[PDB]
């Protein structure tokens, strides 16, 4: 089976290290883009898949973008406080009329490399700055 | 302000804290010595109860009476409810079955069945201990023991006898040595998972028994014993009939195959010995 | 040798019928537990007998705890089973095995080792002359007197239906479910629990499901009796305890059996009897499916609940086309049909081809019968 | 008292010493495995 | 000798609570007892119900399983039981000479 | 249940326990995928001659 | 600002907590005991308030017989459990019911007219805005700070274990045994009563209460337990009554809990505790069995013995598969953690949809409980 | 294979067993050269047996089941249809054209997709075709290892491709001719 063993090769190394490609310089290029827009609020971004995970940065950028007062964010240390915190975030994104899906609350708390990032270009794109 | 917090705490109960957080409790003491004495006085006196009974009253007698401040009248403070406004009855009884005729209870002596296998019997053929009021496990293992040389016994049952897992060692000990016994029956006994091992254990020593039954034991045997016996089990050939209901479905197949493939064995030398 | 007639056991989760060939009903039926004795108490009056067997396990619940050898159709433990042949063989009938052939009954889909362990049993234990193992819905449908239609067959431990057209059986449309009368015995201890009483020994278990079998009714509409249930005190019937106290059902009258048309009650994945039906026949070729519509033949012991024809048929009809018509033939003695047609198939003079002999068997071993029986 | 603040003072960078630490063994061992990754992937291809 | 009459297999929770707590009395004090079960036989069951004196009835159905006897005479009901426990008079609620 | 400030102090000494114990748990795995990693390359390498 | 938020009450069958909900620790706590004077009328009514409730009911143990209203889990007088909620509402929190809303808990498999009780009490007689009724096991997940794993709950009058996987409870795979504390306690007796200390009335039974809380623990090997207790008396302890007459407890020590693995020797036909368990983790899907073994977690005042933490683990691994790794958690404060739950579920900000009005409740009576609760 | 597990007692009903008996068909699956001489040595011995772990901790035994799943190709009377196996079915597609372009077919047989990754296809399937075509035509099949894929990498093949650029579908045409375009515009 060593054409089974060949393939195997392929998608161990070729598909993953062009999937890590975009997936380093993607996250590279949004932490500038939510830096700046952070700067403006004393807060800043280290890493971009640890810090969202609290949910309340989010709730921090979504308020400063729309520049409307989003509801206080819950204070606890526990799982399910950041959980009920991401989901704030969420359901004001949802009211916006922004289309987000196979996200959750879950899913943030997580650290899931593909949806944090997904959020992310979501909200660079069909969100409105103004 | 963790600091602040501390602060609030009473300074007694940082030198508790302090001290506890060394102390971390007792997992490297035995469970039986972690919980701590309650007082240190001698054990005096065979306990008079009607002493401690009188004292209890007496200090019933002499307290305070706290005055509740609300007192209960059972009063309502919320409105009714009030809901909205707008033989075939026979009772059915069940079966009664069929009674059944009470069994003659056993009535076998211990000491002299102990005593004629002792003595190598030729008359003593099967040895019966079913449902027997409080048997000696020191006098199980002696018939453990003793069963060893005697070549004159075919069949023996422990059957509800409490059994534990000594008697199962000593059993253990027995089916290496004994080349006669056709059947063993420790069913519904109180044997634990090592007891059943180390029986099964001795199954590649001895090529005479025939059949074992093992069933409605007090507790489960679980995923690794079940693992030994159908392993060890494959060890073996001598052996017919296995008693045992298997949790899991893979030992289940694996001793049915294994059973299978030893009476398959069997009818494959009956044909070659018709064949001659 | 015409004296010599065949012996017809069915054999089912539940209850083991036996009796001779050729007869009307089974002479012996009981059911198959194996009852031991507790650990709690040091007993009261049992001799040098490990266990009981059948009807005499059944009277002294009290004392025993109660163990059924076959599981889901499968027989997990061969001792039981072993106990239970023997009693059926020398208390229920009294007749050497040794004399007569033995015709057994057994599961669709099961494990192959299943059939090669009974016939070794039969011939190395009781030493009969000829032995043959039959599937069971085509001796339903042998019972209901047709070659053609699909057989549903409920008993306590497994559904399976399967097609058959003009004596030709097809494999790939048989259909295995598991949901049968003891999950339903479980839910209404479930269910039980809900109204106040409270019922976890095996014995327990006895007397729920001797509630079942006599309180439970299927419901045409589910939606129309909650509400006439909820709304008015017509629904209850009372039971008699062993000890004396009368207990109401009431509303779970026509919940217990509802589980069966939807799984979802019992958390399982899996659609009911009627998606069942009908997705095994239309699995089926094109144009035998309107032979397959108008005979539908219904079997077993769970099939027994009052109503199951009317809500079976009128679920079928919403399923199938407008333009078909849809017959569900459930006949007053169905429970006994899977021995029945047994009785019939032993009867066949083109039958005695069919047996085992004990010659074949001595040459092939057990795997004698996969080549001999379907 | 002095010494029970001091108790709990060493208590608190006794187990933030041991938090970081292990956050750091943590953040060394992810960097250095994603270059051996890059690594093996490089090597691979040649083979390819 | 006393005689407990009990149900072996019951829908109610209390009654079953109320024959082992009997059972584990007239086991802990080294009284002489011997059980009989209501369920298992038709007839001992029978026996008890017009054993009962008719003051000490439920007004609905039949009486409770847990009763007590000591020959053919008769102790009382749990509750009378409980009673004696409490008030100290167990041993002649039983009948025996203490 | 002394009071509440105790217990709070109870569960910061737990998330400041958990949080190393837990790194340190995901540092052993992170090591044994470095091990399989480095066996991997030496195997291309050497395919590679 | 909602009036300092609800109030929760866990209402134990040994004992009764309550307190403000965001706090961390509860206010009050106390025994739920309902103590009435025996026989007499001596000296002018001694017994005076004849209802005797809580710490004070405690104190006079010697003229009162003692009471509990909560039997099984399952509220048998209802006279003494409003007498316990107006002594735990106006003595000792002393805050009007009208102001604040109340949560409540209960075991998961209950009669289904308890919650209905519970709500008419609530609204009709303390005229509460709002309610609510969760499960406890619930609860305790909820104070662990997970969101999946298995939940064990062992009260003083029932035990109970359920599953969670991601939030997601599975009803099909819930376990409720009745062995709790209450019957320790009788064993206790029952063994103490042969070693020449006879106890009898309810004075009795607060004191091998206490005698149990104080000196007991679960052996890892209860055979060597019996070598070691038989050899020497190294594992002896003294206890000492309120009047000297100090006594040694010795064997018993470890004999009592055992009951908690063994219930042969309580005479009742059930399964160990480990067991229940177990399979309410097999009950469950194939893929979720992992987390379930990784996170199981225990509950209540009856696991406070010591070293039945990795009793319980080495139970678990003998019967789980090899591969796999046990993780039991056993929490110190682990005997208010229910109500530890209380306080995180009242604080949650989308919790406030999940309250039963008043306004609600005059609409569609006392069965809006079943629809909005579970 | 569920069906076959269920022979040897393993039960597999929900969906998300599914997918464990898919994972069990990749890893432990594979095409026997003969069928007939395979079946006689499983029966024989047991060194064909293979192991699997659940994902409770269980593990099973594969054993005769491995070689049995992927002949349902090259025998579809296992499952109950009549059709024809893969073998004859590229056999007869090469029948249907003409006589003269045949044999360029034989000799550039090409497999893709992912259910032709058992080990021994190409084996069985050069076999198969030889034994059906005449002697002195010479059959090459030809099976990349990253055949899986391919429907992948002949698309980014032909969107890199200039003359490519006049072949799209624009969204100015679907506007005049509605969604019906597509038939005309794509093979
Ligand atoms: N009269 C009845 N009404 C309703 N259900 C019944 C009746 N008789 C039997 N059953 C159910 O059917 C089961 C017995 O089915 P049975 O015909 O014995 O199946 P099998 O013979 O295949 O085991 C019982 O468990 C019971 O729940
Ligand atoms: N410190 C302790 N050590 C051992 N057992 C205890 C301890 N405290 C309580 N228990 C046991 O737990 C029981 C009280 O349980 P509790 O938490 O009141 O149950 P509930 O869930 O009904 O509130 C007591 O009967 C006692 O047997």
């Amino acid at each position: 089976d060593n054409d089974n063993s060949s393939a195997r090769l392929f998608e161990r190394s070729r598909i993953k290290a062009l999937a890590d490609e975009r997936e380093v310089v993607q996250k590279k290029t949004f932490t500038k883009w939510v830096n700046s827009h952070l700067a403006r609020v004393s807060c800043r971004i280290t890493d971009l898949y640890k810090d969202l995970r609290d949910g309340r940065m989010l709730i921090k950028l979504l308020e400063v973008l729309s520049g409307e007062m989003l509801p206080k964010p819950t204070k606890g240390k526990m799982r399910i406080h950041c959980l009920e915190n991401v989901d704030k975030a969420l359901q004001f994104l949802k009211e916006q009329r922004v289309h987000l899906e196979n996200m959750g609350s879950h899913d943030i708390v997580d650290g899931n490399h593909r949806l944090v990032l997904g959020l992310i270009w979501t909200i660079i794109l069909r969100f409105q700055i103004q | 302000d963790e600091d602040e917090i501390l602060g609030a705490l009473t300074e007694e109960e940082l030198r508790t804290l302090e001290n506890e957080l060394d102390e971390l409790d007792n997992a490297l003491l035995p469970a039986g010595l972690r919980q701590k004495d309650q007082t240190t006085k001698a054990p005096t006196g065979p306990f008079k109860r009607e002493e401690l009974l009188d004292h209890l009253e007496k200090q019933a007698k002499e307290f305070k009476d706290r005055e509740d401040l609300v007192p209960y009248t059972g009063e309502k403070r919320g409105k009714v409810w009030v809901p909205k406004q707008k033989g075939l009855n026979s009772v059915i009884k069940p079966t009664q079955y069929k009674p059944v005729p009470d069994e003659e209870p056993n009535a076998t002596d211990v000491e002299e069945t102990l005593e004629r296998i002792k003595n190598n019997d030729p008359k003593l053929e099967e040895v019966n201990l079913n449902n027997i009021r409080n048997i000696p496990i020191p006098t199980l293992k002696a018939y453990a023991e003793a069963l060893k040389e005697n070549s004159y016994v075919k069949k023996f049952s422990i059957v509800g006898t409490r059994s534990n897992d000594p008697v199962a060692f000593a059993l253990a000990e027995m089916l290496k040595v004994n080349k006669v016994l056709k059947t063993l029956n420790v069913e519904s006994n109180f044997i634990s998972g090592a007891g059943i091992l180390r029986l099964v254990e001795a199954l590649p020593y001895n090529t005479s028994l025939v059949e074992l039954k093992i069933d409605n034991q007090s507790q489960p045997l679980g995923n690794k014993v079940e693992m030994e016996i159908v392993s060890m089990l494959e060890k073996n050939a001598t052996l017919l009939k296995f008693g045992y209901h298997f949790t899991q479905q893979g030992p289940r197949l694996r001793a049915s195959n294994a059973m299978m493939n030893n009476n398959d064995l069997v009818r494959k030398r009956r044909l070659a010995d018709l064949t001659g | 040798d015409d004296d010599i007639a065949a012996l017809v056991v069915d054999n089912g989760s539940g209850m083991c019928k036996a009796g001779f060939a050729g007869d009307d009903a089974p002479r012996a039926v009981f059911p198959s537990i194996v009852g031991r004795p507790r650990h709690q108490g040091v007993m009261v009056g049992m001799g040098q007998k490990d266990s009981y067997v059948g009807d005499e396990a059944q009277s002294k619940r009290g004392i025993l705890t109660l163990k059924y050898p076959i599981e889901h159709g499968i027989v997990t433990n061969w001792d039981d089973m072993e106990k239970i042949w023997h009693h059926t063989f020398y208390n229920e009938l009294r007749v050497a095995p040794e004399e007569h052939p033995v015709l057994l009954t057994e599961a669709p889909l099961n494990p192959k080792a299943n059939r090669e362990k009974m016939t070794q049993i039969m011939f190395e234990t009781f030493n009969t002359p000829a032995m043959y193992v039959a599937i069971q819905a085509v001796l339903s449908l042998y019972a209901s007197g047709r070659t053609t239609g699909i057989v549903m067959d409920s008993g306590d431990g497994v559904t399976h239906t399967v097609p058959i057209y003009e004596g030709y059986a097809l494999p790939h449309a048989i259909l295995r479910l598991d949901l049968a009368g003891r999950d339903l015995t479980d839910y209404l201890m479930k269910i039980l629990t809900e109204r106040g009483y409270s019922f976890t020994t095996t014995a327990e278990r006895e007397i729920v499901r001797d509630i079942k079998e006599k309180l439970c009714y299927v419901a045409l509409d589910f939606e129309q009796e909650m509400a006439t249930a909820a709304s008015s005190s017509s629904l209850e019937k009372s039971y008699e305890l062993p000890d004396g106290q009368v207990i109401t059902i009431g509303n779970e009258r026509f919940r217990c059996p509802e589980a069966l048309f939807q799984p979802s009650f019992l958390g399982m994945e899996s659609c009911g009897i009627h998606e069942t039906t009908f997705n095994s026949i239309m699995k089926c070729d094109v144009d035998i499916r309107k032979d397959l519509y108008a005979n539908t033949v219904l079997s077993g012991g769970t099939t027994m609940y009052p109503g199951i024809a009317d809500r079976m048929q009128k679920e079928i009809t919403a399923l199938a086309p407008s333009t078909m018509k849809i017959k569900i033939i459930a006949p007053p003695e169905r429970k006994y049909s899977v021995w029945i047609g047994g009785s019939i198939l032993a009867s066949l003079s083109t039958f005695q081809q069919m047996w085992i002999s004990k010659q074949e068997y001595d040459e092939s071993g057990p795997s004698i019968v996969h080549r001999k029986c379907f | 008292g002095i010494t029970t603040i001091e108790a709990v003072k060493r208590k608190i960078q006794v187990l933030q010493q041991q938090a970081d630490d292990a956050e750091e063994r943590a953040e060394r061992l992810q960097r250095e495995v994603e270059g051996e990754r890059r690594a093996r992937e490089q090597a691979e291809a040649e083979v390819a | 000798v006393i005689r407990v009459f009990i149900a072996s297999s019951s829908g109610f929770v209390a009654i079953k609570k109320k024959q082992q707590d009997v059972v584990r009395f007239l086991e802990a004090n080294k009284i002489e007892f011997e059980e009989v079960d209501i369920t298992m036989s038709e007839e001992q069951r029978q026996w008890m119900y017009k054993n009962i004196p008719p003051e000490k009835k439920p007004a609905q159905g039949n009486p409770l399983p847990p009763q007590i006897f000591n020959g053919d005479r008769y102790c009382g009901d749990y509750d009378s039981f409980f009673e004696s426990k409490e008030s100290n008079t167990v041993f002649s609620f039983l009948g025996l000479k203490s | 249940a002394g009071s509440s400030s105790l217990e709070a102090v109870r569960r910061k000494i737990r998330s400041l326990q958990e949080q190393a114990d837990a790194a340190e748990e995901r540092a052993g795995t992170l090591q044994r995928e470095l091990d399989y990693e480095r066996k991997l390359r030496e195997t291309a390498e050497a395919d590679v001659a």
